[PDB]
């Protein structure tokens, strides 16, 4: 070739991001689980119902989102809905989920009004999770910029004969002492913030990705990768997110 | 501990020092060497009309060659260079060692004959002519040397102030250069090697045959592709006026500082045939001719 | 040959446009200077 | 052709391609990346809440 | 007096921004388009079954160079090599101003350049043939919404990367006045910024025309209040912005281009941005006494999402 | 994801030339004697 | 260049080889002086 | 280990500086050469 | 061997050798040399400097055949020999020198050197140029 | 000459039931300079 | 005769133009040389 080296390698590598995108996407986002083990006799009896049996289909198999209810309010169907206030925790009282309203700002300009980052702040530490991190998509950062810019003239920044401007925010201290750091990630639904936790919350993989491939039928270069990541969350009122204002 | 307020604050200085030696030199030599140039292949006096047959009479070219060629039997004449000589006995195996360094380093190292050439023929109708010396440091098997880079340099790369007479009391001095990007790299922006950029018309035109400002072939994106840096010597306090007026070498390509050190002699000499007291420039043939 | 060990050019006269012939001319000066010394025996 | 060299009738020209594609594409994976793992052997796997 | 004044504006920073790299051909191209989309859900039920791969290989893009003479024709002494010098600097000021144009690059071949079968057979014999040579300018290249003909359309964004939903080419939108001022607003570059990093770009220098200017200085105060300069007994008053970074955390230099379109402003970045050059200025004759320049350029860009350009007007 | 790398040929070669092959008096008029 | 470069040799050595062999024709083809 | 696209860019890059350094130097040098040469024989006026 | 002006091409931006980046000089080989480096199965490799040897003189013609059949390995053919100061690898890497010898579109050897082995006379030289002045210029 | 692509090479592809299956996959391809160059003589009877 | 074990240019002056009868003169300088080693004993 002129531009190209192989078209197997280089594909190769096309698929391994391809599929780190889509894993990247897949954990973050709603991706509704659906199962058909309806298991009732867990708990130390390890076995499949009748049904099941010779069937080899096994079309459903998803996990995570919300459905993975998460300490979600309540889906619809197989979409979750961002509209339900999630339930009260009977330990203290906390709702880790819910959605403002756009009325403090006007009726299109989607997103917070900077009390909802205190609000969840408080209902995590009366939940105890003690999280300090915020995975939040572009479009929303400008919030966390101009909250000392959409004022009365409280609030105001400062510039002492420098010639450089700046509208970064990667860091904030809520008034219970607990310090808070942004980090953008772009594989969210762009209508929502997550206030997820450190490393603690970690996945599992039970198929490492690895490559396959069959023989031939006439002629072929097939290939597979079949990695068969799952995830999981811990104490799910722990942490929480919070969606934005759309109306209903 | 260098700000970058202070750098800029010296990019700032010696940009308007260079615009200032720059309007000053110009009209100062380069506007008669031109013209001196041309008449030394008598291309200057046109033909005003073809009936005319306006023969040109080359008289400054003969002139040239009748210093040029005593010059040559005066210092090139012998085997050797120069000698050194001392006075006592107690520093005299020193004496011959110097000697040989130096003529090995200048003639068996250096086209020292050619270098002598292209300072004299350039100099009696340029009004002078510069030499310059400075450390090489090449290295590729990772053989490193360290050799005396000795090179003539025309005068129509180099910018000095009016208010200076010699290297002494010379406040600024420049002197362009055109180095590989291998230099560069050595000492500043790896991670980029695209910085691509009166002084090119005196030198296309002491002959008709070059124009500098072409392309023979080397792509922009080779690290060998030459490219023009600015060289600086100046005696300024960049830091609290208290301070001393220290003497600064400075190495920057455009827009962008590589190399600052501190250095109490300039490496250049300059060759003044009837000079003139007073001033940093002596006089030429072309004006006596 | 280290550097400190050199003079400074105090110290150091410096003579340049030297003919060619000026080695032998040293030579004879030196054969002089070697009869000079072979009729003194002190 | 050493008469007139002409430019637009030029056969068997060199396309003078680049040896170099730009894959520029959106993958970064700040923390994700680097949480760890905790692999398993079945699919049915729980955290005792 | 033995001297003569020129004002010689010759800022130049985009041709030393983008260096260059010689090539062979009149016509150079190359080929890189995205890579594959995320698809969302990619479960399986334990058998491939494909469809001989989505691959959708890259697309090949190409671009032509022109010519710019600038003759010379004599009928201060030695006026020459002054004449010479100075269009030679006005040949590089051409070649500034032409770069950052909106320009399209227009020749009877389009997507086939080779037809190496054809290629204009009715040329040879009459050799008059000779259409203009057109290169593409840094607007076209901008992944553009569209073309005036011959130059880019300044009121229609450009469409959307199938990788990730970004808009490179956006038109502004000053939601301050009432559609009545011709200015950038406080918004509207962070946008840019934005869509960049979706993109993924990586620029970090922006050039803009001194007709602009004064909306970045001011940008550094408001009238609500919010934002306002200090000055602790300091014997200055610098006004002056150089430097910005988005809450995305992406640094951006900026700076001053006279020969840049009023009407517009540019997002370069050097690697992105590379001049291809075929014939070097040379200072020659016609065939068998005048004096002549001849320089063959093209323009190259590694990939169109990755610069941005955004025009300035009221919607309407 | 999905790396391939089998379709570089970025070759960008030009033309061979394998083309085929196939291959004093001082006044204006002389003249000769018989 | 783009497609092969250096064309003009390689016209001008077609040509000396084109007047060679219309040289060799011609001479030994009959013609008149006709002035 | 070389590779045919080095050598295919090295090939570019050769011609067009080859190019280049031909342009120039027949008339810098050539167009005077053969004049001179013409003179040296008194060849040149007619 | 002596080697004429008309078969040599240089850049423009040098003065010497030292500082030369590129440095041509068409050479007149036979196939054998050709054939000890490149296309051993195919011997049929075929093809101002002259014009201006050609008048030099007005006897020699260094475009005829003196009568060497073109598929006798003897016969003569031109190649190009390039001394080229470049980064033809990663430009970081050091401006090294190369000689490569090419025939027409096919390079035959390629090799580093560090220094060139031709050598220039320039009576009444020109500094800062590469060339020197000459007689015809002066009479 | 030829313009054999890559090799003619045999080699097995994914087997069946208690099946074998080889193949050859020889590509190539011919090359003539100067089509005016070989010669060709039909032979007929008439026209 | 061994490569290496010759010197490099540092060392090694050159001259050009050398008159026929230059061996000659060397010649005569050498029989002088020796009148004078003749003449001193030590």
């Amino acid at each position: 070739n002129y531009g190209r080296g192989r078209e197997l390698m280089y594909q190769l590598e096309k698929k391994g991001k391809e599929i780190k995108r889509d894993l990247e996407k897949i954990l973050l986002s709603g991706q509704a689980r659906t199962d058909v083990l309806a298991d009732q006799y867990l708990t130390n009896s390890a076995a499949d119902p009748a049904v099941a049996g010779l069937n080899d289909t096994h079309a459903a198999r998803k996990t995570g989102a919300f459905q993975f209810l998460c300490a979600h309010g309540g889906l619809a169907g197989g979409v979750v809905d961002k509209t339900k206030n999630g339930p009260a925790d009977p330990d203290t009282g906390a709702v880790t989920v819910k959605v403002a309203q756009n009325a403090s700002n006007p009726t299109t300009n989607i997103g917070f009004d900077e009390a909802d980052i205190f609000d969840m702040t408080l209902q995590l530490y009366t939940a105890g999770s003690e999280a300090d991190i915020i995975m939040i998509n572009p479009a929303h950062a400008k919030i966390f910029a101009g909250l000392q810019e959409n004022t009365q003239g409280s609030r105001k920044r400062i510039f002492e004969n420098t010639k450089q401007f700046i509208y970064e925010v990667n860091s904030i201290t809520d008034p219970l002492g607990q310090s808070y750091k942004i980090i953008v990630n772009r594989w969210m639904p762009t209508d929502a913030v997550y206030f997820f936790r450190s490393a603690d919350w970690t996945q599992m993989v039970l198929r490492a990705p690895k490559r396959t491939e069959l023989a031939k039928d006439g002629s072929y270069e097939k290939w597979m990768i079949e990695m068969e990541v799952g995830l999981r969350h811990r104490n799910p009122y722990a942490s929480g997110v919070l969606f934005t204002a759309a109306g209903k | 501990k260098y700000s970058e307020e202070v750098l800029d604050e010296l990019r700032v200085d010696l940009q308007r020092r260079f615009n200032y030696a720059q309007g000053y030199v110009d009209m100062a030599v380069k506007g008669y060497a031109r013209e001196a140039w041309e008449y030394f292949y008598g291309n200057l006096p046109a033909p005003v009309t073809a009936g005319s047959s306006s023969w040109v009479d080359r008289t400054v070219w003969e002139s040239v060659n009748g210093t040029l060629q005593d010059i040559i039997n005066v210092f090139c004449s012998g085997d050797e260079a120069v000698t050194f000589v001392a006075d006592n006995q107690q520093d005299s195996d020193a004496a011959d060692v110097a000697t040989k360094l130096v003529n090995q380093i200048l003639l068996r190292d250096n086209p020292g004959y050619n270098i002598i050439s292209s300072a004299a023929q350039e100099c009696l109708v340029t009004r002078n002519s510069f030499i310059k010396y400075y450390w090489d440091e090449q290295t590729s098997y990772e053989q490193t040397v360290k050799r005396v880079k000795v090179e003539y340099v025309p005068s129509e790369q180099i910018f000095v102030d009016e208010h200076a007479t010699s290297f002494a009391d010379a406040q600024y001095f420049c002197h362009r250069v055109r180095r590989s990007k291998e230099d560069l790299v050595a000492m500043g922006f790896p991670k980029d090697e695209i910085e691509a950029f009166q002084s090119t018309v005196a030198w296309s035109r002491t002959d008709w045959r070059q124009d500098i400002d072409a392309d023979i072939g080397t792509d922009t994106e080779d690290i060998a592709s030459m490219v023009w840096v600015y060289e600086h010597y100046i005696r300024t306090g960049v830091l609290d006026k208290n301070k001393e007026s220290k003497l600064y070498q400075v190495i920057q390509a455009g827009e962008h500082i590589l190399h600052t050190e501190e250095v109490t002699h300039i490496p250049f000499v300059t060759f003044c045939p009837y000079p003139i007291p007073g001033s940093f420039y002596g006089q030429s043939v072309y004006d006596i001719t | 040959v280290n550097p400190k060990q050199l003079p400074a050019r105090h110290n150091l006269q410096v003579v340049v446009a030297i003919s060619p012939n000026e080695k032998a001319e040293r030579a004879q000066k030196l054969i002089s200077l070697k009869q000079l010394i072979a009729a003194d025996a002190q | 052709n050493p008469t007139l060299f002409v430019s637009y009738d030029q056969n068997g020209k060199k396309l003078s391609f680049a040896n170099w594609i730009s894959v520029l594409s959106p993958q970064d994976t700040p923390f994700v990346s680097m949480t760890g793992k905790e692999s398993i052997n079945q699919t049915i796997f729980s955290w005792q809440t | 007096a033995n001297w003569i004044s020129v004002l010689s504006p010759q800022d130049t920073p985009f041709v030393s921004m983008t260096g260059k790299e010689s090539i062979n051909q009149t016509i150079f191209s190359w080929q890189t388009d995205a890579l594959a989309s995320v698809d969302g859900n990619n479960a399986h039920v334990e058998g491939s079954r494909a469809e001989d791969g989505e691959m959708k290989p890259t697309v090949i893009k190409s671009n032509v160079t022109q010519i710019l003479r600038k003759v010379v024709r004599v009928s201060r002494g030695r006026e020459l090599m002054y004449q010479l010098e100075k269009k030679g600097k006005e040949i590089k000021r051409d070649l500034e101003k032409i770069l950052l144009s909106g320009q399209a690059r227009t020749d009877v071949l389009a997507d086939q350049y080779l037809t190496n079968s054809a290629a204009d057979p009715a040329v040879a014999g009459l050799n008059d043939t000779h259409a203009a040579r057109k290169t593409g300018a840094f607007q076209f290249l901008c992944a553009h919404g569209g073309l005036a003909g011959g130059v880019v359309d300044k009121t229609k964004n450009g469409p959307a990367d199938p990788d990730t939903g970004a808009v490179t080419v956006k038109v502004a939108q000053n939601a301050s006045n009432p559609t009545t001022n011709i200015g950038f607003d406080e918004a509207d570059i962070f946008d840019m910024t934005l869509q960049l990093y979706t993109a993924g770009s990586e620029a970090d220098i922006i050039m803009i025309n001194p007709a602009h200017a004064k909306i970045f200085a001011g940008l550094q105060e408001n009238t609500q209040g919010s934002r306002k300069r200090i000055f602790e007994n300091t014997k200055q008053f610098i006004y002056e912005v150089n430097s910005i970074t988005d809450p995305l955390g992406q640094s951006y230099k900026i700076i001053v281009n006279r020969w840049m379109p009023t009407d517009a402003v540019y997002f370069f970045r050097s690697a992105d941005w590379t001049q291809m050059v075929l014939r070097a200025p040379k200072r020659t004759e016609l065939a068998k006494e005048k004096w002549m320049i001849e320089m063959e350029v093209g323009l190259r860009h590694r990939n169109p999402y990755a610069s941005g350009v955004l025009f300035t007007a009221a919607g309407k």
